[PDB]
């Protein structure tokens, strides 16, 4: 009753308690070690960074058991307003005690008014300043401490290790983890504050920089004693959004802290932070669904993009299954990258909006269900810190905004994204509402959440631990796993950081957590690490437990190499998954921890490996893995030499290829595979499996594991994406198995014969194997081939349909529902004359039939798996979506049929058959099938910006073209500084942003899409809205396009008005017509606009809507028109074949022979008379466009000043290019003629043409010697940097020539004087070696100013 | 003709 302590007990121990405040005084084990906590008469509360200091009358105790204490504080300081009441419980069971606050009373508060507003006097933060809850003393045998801070830097440990001495000094030093070690025993603090400290290296905040153990040391008589205590934790936080408004946001958890004391727990004969690792691993908080992170071995990025849908949720449900058939069913975590809205970096943050272009929710939880039973997890790309004017949740409250008032801009690529105010979307309950719009769709089906970008400062100039604390709980409350693109952020509960997973990102100094004591106590519960990256060094060259190496294979950065990606999972990502399903025990002789980075102290052992490294693992069954490095000399061949021992047994040996990319290893390994590949529960003893690889092939022997002793014959599988193949029957002797194996293929070992994976190709998708995985045998089960051609099963990579000569493929349509409209598109890369077709049937008769000929259009969706670069047929790709539209017949009858008309040798490449729900009923036809009208608002697209197709202005890009949506007012004109509407008419738009001056292509139609009869007539029309005068054109073409060969019409400014356009189209001879729209040379007008506004402004975009192609009734002609129009044609054009090119001759006579047969056909109409006669007139306004084309390129070259300015007016491409890409401007300066030049310019001459060679107009000005247009050039805006194709610049050719005015000018605009040419010459270099020592001097000294 | 190298010397 007087006696001032009391003891709390447990089986493993027993605790001296003080009465007077919640401390410890000591810890006895069974086995009579000691451990001490505050030896001292310390009783700090600090709350809201104000120390006091509690006495007597401040503290009631009470015993509640022998195994649980209550206290209650009185904690107050009238001064720095203060006056509250903390309970506090301290609680023991087994060798742990916990410290929790279970209750905080505010007396000078009524609580946080509604609305998270200010709680005037609120108890903000809470510590008990050097509680020393544990602690150690320099007079004990082996005191030590072992601390662990945040480090993404490959080649800077974040761990150290000191022995505690009586000059050990630290107050307050804090760490991620800190254990301290001493007579005997071992123990860790674990917290769950939310303070941020001290940190090795993080490019970031969201949470790398949580440190959350406070060592202070004190003087314990005549020794110095280091003690461990929580950090401080947040209670009820005031933030300010960017605003200046003030919010009080409750705590995320009450506080809570506890020690787990250890033994000798390794059984190594030595007491250390290990021993206090693996106790505190019993009361550490674990990530949410960390449980599964073992048994994800297949880590990929499913991507979608722009509106084209190029990965529809059922098909990545079977991309899942062809992974299942070839990894025998191994977990997966597949990331939807693009989701939501229309793709990747649309529609941020409406994270409950569903691509309704992927099937949205419905196909989303089908793919989420079904992908289950293969082992797959889903789960969303999502954003909090950037938003787009189209999100709903797009609102003035939502903007972050900077000190002045304004937006604070993010990153402009398809729209202007806008900072989101992080402390408003926490505050007011924003997110947690989207994240619960979400929740309703998914339900409990989907695994993860993927939350990109938090942690680099855009929300907020915080994103500090108590923010991802916060962030990551509104996630997991909905079920979800966390996972997060830095590789130090959110250490508490993160369980894959993208930058850590993905090793080539970022460099040496920003990958995963570089810890000893981080990977020891968490490999198995994130994939958050350093794995082998040798180019890294350090902790990337060969770390011994692996570390996960994602690639992808589904559009992510253009990925698409399947083979690839099935090689890497079992070269590092297989061995790394299997060492995750242990627990590490022991962790001796690490060379990256010396004494000179601050780890004198680390575990170290000779008798182990020779001394060199070795980890041990456990898993709950007393399986034991060892893991050993060959050598610890980075020198030496066996620095990357690891073997894995499993029981004993060898599993793993060798040197693996590098994480890099860099070189080929020639590691080999029988690894056991026990685990399901859900829970990760044991299979049964006869379902139990091996995998097998060999990295250069070869003969190698192994030991069965103890189970398998016995077998006399072992079934081993080479594993493919058909699944289990070549079965061999291999012989057991001694407990032993020889395989021979290929190099860097799969196999799997049974104990006896194993049945296939099932596998049932495109479910939901209303036919089976839509994608063309099911190999050769899906031409006889699913798809029924007739006709005398071919029809096969080709690529290595993503499988196609392949048909030559005459074949039908055909498939009935199954679960349709009757009476509804839908479309029906497929991808098709005809190579073949002969025509390629869609056609759906039902009772033999054709509801709906499509074709193309010959594909006129190469595809540049760099998502998408059939772009240009991924070779469909010599080294390019036009596949193109082609559309059929029916409805659904009452009988349930109907059947695709996929088919090559033609009986020549050419292929016709298909894939991807999507039948979808569709609205859209835009198109009428003629009697004869033919076109008669085609409109379009773009409401109903089922994907992409049909009838149009993405052109190459980028290349094989994430094209800056999609489908524009409406959210007023921010998506109109006049909201901030934007001038132009997204939308023109009803929800959608096609939408351009930024592609001026590219001189080319946008985007176009194709005959697939909209058929353009030879000789007839059509009037096409549009909605639009343009930026800047003639920045973007109307382009009409016939064939694929080539410059030059096109009808260019500039379209004028229509900035926040809407405009119209229209004109007439006359189909060319071969069916090929197509219009589009062309981005031009001409710069945009700016109007003033300067930084983020000249982009969000509008001035260089293009926004088209309602387009309105229609069949118009030509002027009919007689047979003698026809004709007498022939002889005109071939009057004005016959005798010039020598003026025209070798090709441009043929194409004339080509459409006057095509023309002639319409005439002459016997049985021919006046149908067919107007046809021939409209054909021939605009093949007149074209021969007559090209010979103004090469008299502009003559005057110019001659110097006929007055023709070339009446040339342009008549008609004359002002980027005329001759047989070597040289325009009237590349010509106007080799030659010197500055009123030619600047007229030219004008008109809207590309200043920075390049001709065949990459060589521009100033390059030829630099090289011959005229000051005058260099002058005019670099003030229009020539590139004075530009390099030719032996990377010579203009000042390179200066200095080479011999020109020293112009060196002096081309270095006064900025031209680079260290610039490489091929042969690594510089502009200096080239005079050297010329003999201009004059021109040489000039470049020296600008070169060291 | 091709300016390419005729520029060049
Ligand atoms: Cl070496
Ligand atoms: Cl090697
Ligand atoms: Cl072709
Ligand atoms: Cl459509
Ligand atoms: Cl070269
Ligand atoms: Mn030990
Ligand atoms: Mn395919
Ligand atoms: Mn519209
Ligand atoms: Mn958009």
């Amino acid at each position: 009753s007087m006696v001032a302590c009391e003891t709390l007990k447990t089986k493993k121990m027993e605790v001296q308690i003080k009465k007077n405040f919640p401390s410890v005084l000591q810890y006895t084990m069974t086995d009579g070690k000691v451990m001490y906590g505050q030896s001292k008469d310390v009783r700090t509360v600090e709350i809201n960074g104000t120390n006091i200091e509690l006495g007597d009358d401040d503290v009631t105790f009470k015993k509640v058991s022998d195994t649980e204490a209550t206290y209650t504080l009185k904690v107050k300081d009238e001064a720095k307003k203060i006056d509250a009441v903390i309970t506090v419980q301290i609680t023991v069971k087994a060798n742990q005690l916990h410290l929790n606050v279970t209750k905080i009373k505010n007396n000078l508060s009524e609580g946080i008014p509604e609305g998270n507003g200010v709680e005037e006097n609120a108890i903000q933060t809470l510590s008990f300043p050097n509680q020393s809850l544990v602690s150690v003393r320099s007079s004990q045998e082996n005191a030590q401490f072992t601390g662990a801070r945040m480090s993404s830097n490959t080649q800077k440990p974040g761990d150290t290790n000191f022995a505690v001495t009586e000059d050990t000094n630290v107050t307050d030093s804090d760490y991620t983890y800190g254990f301290i070690s001493g007579a005997g025993l071992s123990a860790g603090l674990w917290s769950n504050s939310e303070h941020d400290g001290t940190y090795v290296a993080a490019p970031v905040r969201g949470g790398s920089q949580n440190t959350r153990v406070y060592a202070t040391t004190q003087q314990t008589g005549d020794a110095t004693s280091l003690g461990l205590a929580s950090a401080p934790w947040y209670y009820h936080r005031t933030v300010t959004d960017s605003k200046g408004k003030k919010y009080t946001v409750a705590e995320t958890a009450l506080p809570q802290m506890a020690v787990a004391i250890a033994g000798d727990e390794n059984e190594d004969g030595a007491v250390n932070w290990q021993d206090g690792a693996i106790a505190y691993r019993d009361i550490m908080n674990n990530p949410y669904k960390s449980e599964e992170v073992p048994e994800l071995v297949a880590w990929r990025i499913a991507m979608n993009f722009g509106s084209q849908a190029q990965n529809p949720f059922l098909t990545t449900l079977d991309n899942v299954k062809k992974v299942a058939l070839n990894t025998d069913g191994l977990g997966q975590s597949v990331l939807l990258k693009g989701y939501g809205n229309e793709g990747h970096d649309s529609g941020h943050p409406d994270y409950g909006d569903i691509g309704q272009r992927l099937g949205g929710a419905d196909d989303m939880n089908t793919m989420m269900e079904e992908g289950s039973k293969y082992g797959a997890r889903f789960g969303v790309h999502v954003n909090a810190s950037e938003m787009y004017p189209e999100a709903k949740a797009f609102s003035e409250d939502m903007v972050r905004r900077n000190s002045a008032g304004g937006l604070s801009y993010g990153w402009n690529w398809l729209d202007q994204g806008v900072g989101i105010d992080g402390i408003y979307d926490l505050a007011s309950g924003s997110r947690v509402s989207r994240f619960a719009d979400l929740s309703k769709e998914v339900g409990d089906n989907m695994d993860f959440i993927y939350l990109d970008v938090w942690g680099n400062l855009t929300s907020s100039g915080s994103e500090d631990s108590w923010e991802t604390r916060k962030m990551s709980k509104m996630i997991n409350d909905n079920g979800w796993r966390m996972t997060t693109e830095w590789g130090s952020g959110n250490e508490y509960d993160s369980t894959f950081q993208h930058w850590a997973a993905d090793l080539t990102y970022g460099g040496y100094t920003s990958k995963g957590e570089n810890s000893e004591v981080m990977r020891f106590l968490r490999n198995h519960q994130k994939d958050s690490w350093v794995g082998d990256y040798p180019q890294y060094g350090g902790a990337a060259n060969a770390p011994l437990l692996g570390g996960y190496n994602m690639k992808d294979f589904e559009g992510w950065q253009g990925r698409n190499d399947y083979a690839a990606y099935i090689k890497n999972l079992y070269t590092h990502d297989v061995s790394t998954k299997f060492i995750q399903h242990f627990k590490v025990t022991r962790w001796v002789n690490n060379p990256l921890l010396t004494a000179d980075n601050g780890n004198a102290a680390a575990v170290s052992d000779p008798n182990t490996n020779n001394g060199n490294e070795q980890i041990t693992l456990k898993d709950s069954n007393g399986n034991v893995v060892v893991v050993s490095r060959g050598s610890n000399d980075t020198s030496s061949a066996a620095y990357r030499q690891r073997t894995i021992t499993f029981n004993g047994v060898k599993v793993a040996s060798g040197v693996v290829s590098a994480g890099d990319g860099s070189a080929t290893g020639d590691e080999s390994y029988l690894l056991p595979w026990m685990w399901d590949s859900f829970t990760g529960k044991l299979v049964k003893d006869s379902e139990q499996k091996l995998y097998h690889w060999n990295t250069k092939g070869g003969t190698t022997t192994w030991t069965l594991p103890d189970s398998w002793k016995n077998l006399s014959s072992v079934k081993v599988y080479q594993l493919t994406d058909q699944g289990k193949t070549n079965e061999q029957t291999v012989a057991v002797s001694g407990g032993k198995v020889t395989l021979t194996a290929d190099a860097e293929t799969p196999y799997v070992v049974y104990k006896g014969e194993a049945k296939q994976i099932q596998v049932n190709w495109s479910e939901g998708m209303h036919v089976v194997d839509a994608g063309f995985n099911g190999g050769s045998n899906t031409l006889t089960d699913n798809w029924t081939v007739s006709g005398s051609g071919k029809a096969e099963v080709e690529g290595d990579n993503n499988a196609m349909l392949r048909l030559t000569g005459k074949v039908d493929v055909s498939q009935r349509l199954t679960d349709l529902k009757a009476g509804q409209k839908y479309a029906l598109y497929v991808g098709v890369d005809n190579r073949s004359t002969g025509d390629a077709s869609v056609t759906v049937t039902s009772g033999g008769k054709v509801l709906a039939t499509n074709s193309t000929g010959k594909s006129i259009a190469k595809n540049y969706i760099k998502a998408y798996g059939h772009n240009t670069n991924s070779n469909t047929e010599n080294g390019s790709s036009y596949f193109q979506n082609m559309y059929v539209f029916f409805t659904a017949p009452e009988n349930g009858d109907a059947t695709v049929t996929l088919s090559h008309k033609s009986t020549d040798g050419a292929h016709t490449y298909f894939d991807d058959v999507r039948i979808v729900e569709n609205q859209y009923s835009g198109i009428t036809y003629e009697k004869d099938g033919t076109l008669k009208s085609l409109t379009n608002g773009f409401e109903n697209n089922a994907q992409g910006i049909w009838p149009f197709v993405v052109s190459g202005s980028e290349g094989v890009e994430d094209n800056r073209i999609h489908l524009s949506e409406l959210h007023a007012p921010f998506t109109r004109a006049g909201w901030d500084v934007k001038k132009m509407d997204d939308v023109l008419d009803g929800t959608w738009s096609v939408k351009v942003n930024g592609l001026t001056q590219k001189g080319t292509l946008v985007y176009q139609t194709i005959p697939q899409n909209v058929k353009f009869e030879a000789g007839a007539k059509y009037k096409v029309s549009f909605d639009y809205q343009s930026g800047s005068d003639d920045i973007y054109a109307i382009a009409v073409g016939q064939g694929e396009y080539s410059a030059g060969s096109v009808k260019l019409t500039n379209l004028k400014k229509a900035l926040g008005e809407t405009g119209k356009a229209e004109f007439e189209l006359t189909g060319g001879v071969n069916g090929d017509s197509w219009f589009g729209i062309y981005s031009t040379a001409t710069a945009p007008d700016l109007q003033g606009s300067t930084g983020n506004a000249q982009d969000f402004g509008g001035y260089k975009d293009f926004v088209l809507d309602n387009l309105k192609i229609e069949r118009i009734e030509s002027q009919t002609r007689t047979k003698a028109e026809a004709q007498d129009k022939v002889k005109e044609i071939r009057g004005k054009y016959d005798s010039k074949r020598a003026e025209l090119s070798d090709a441009a001759w043929q194409q004339y006579q080509d459409t006057l022979v095509k023309a002639r047969v319409l005439i002459n056909k016997n049985g021919a109409t006046a149908e067919d008379f107007t046809k021939a006669y409209d054909i021939l007139v605009a093949l007149d306004e074209y021969m007559k466009l090209k010979d103004l084309d090469r008299k502009l390129l003559e005057a110019a070259w001659v110097g006929h000043d007055d023709e070339v300015r009446i040339l342009m007016a008549n008609g004359a491409d002002v980027n005329a290019r001759d047989m070597y890409g040289q325009t009237p401007l590349h010509l106007a300066a080799f030659r010197g003629h500055l009123e030619i030049v600047e007229v030219l310019l004008k008109t809207g001459a590309d200043v920075n043409a390049q001709d065949v060679t990459g060589t521009t107009p100033l390059h030829l000005a630099a090289a011959v010697g005229h000051l005058d247009i260099v002058e005019v050039l670099l003030k229009a805006g020539a590139d004075v940097n530009a390099q030719d194709w032996h990377g010579e610049t203009p000042l390179h050719l200066a200095a080479h020539r011999g020109h020293l005015e112009f060196v002096e000018v081309l270095l006064k605009h900025g031209a680079d004087v260290n610039a490489q040419d091929c042969f690594g010459k510089t502009p200096f270099d080239l005079a050297i070696d010329n003999g201009n020592e004059d021109i040489a001097e000039v470049l020296q000294k600008a070169a060291k100013l | 003709p091709f300016l390419a190298l005729l520029a060049a010397x």
